[PDB]
């Protein structure tokens, strides 16, 4: 979609979020990231895909 | 020294009209793209950690 402008700091974000326990706001952009960075090689599920 | 007119009389080469500038540039209009859109001799993009 070639969106070079919808940074993502935004997914990881609401990602981690989603799992309580962790406090967001106090976790450096950094971390967060790299948790792209792993996520991207991931299969979509046929569903999600499809 | 005695007065000679004739000799003392020259004629005179002047230009015409001028209109002198400083500063200069001043005359140069110029923007700038959005910061998140950069490139180095690089030409891919500089800051791209999206």
């Amino acid at each position: 979609l070639n969106l070079y402008q919808k940074k993502m700091k935004s997914i990881v974000e609401d990602f981690l979020k989603r799992l309580q326990i962790f406090d967001i706001s106090r976790v450096p952009d950094d971390q967060m990231y790299r948790l792209r960075d792993r996520l991207r090689l991931l299969p979509v599920e046929i569903r999600r895909l499809d | 020294q005695q007065f000679d007119f004739r000799a003392s009389m020259h004629m005179l080469t002047s230009n015409l009209t001028f209109t002198v500038y400083s500063d200069l540039l001043a005359f140069v209009s110029a923007d700038t793209v959005e910061p998140i859109n950069a490139v180095a001799f690089d030409n891919m993009r500089i800051m791209n950690e999206l």
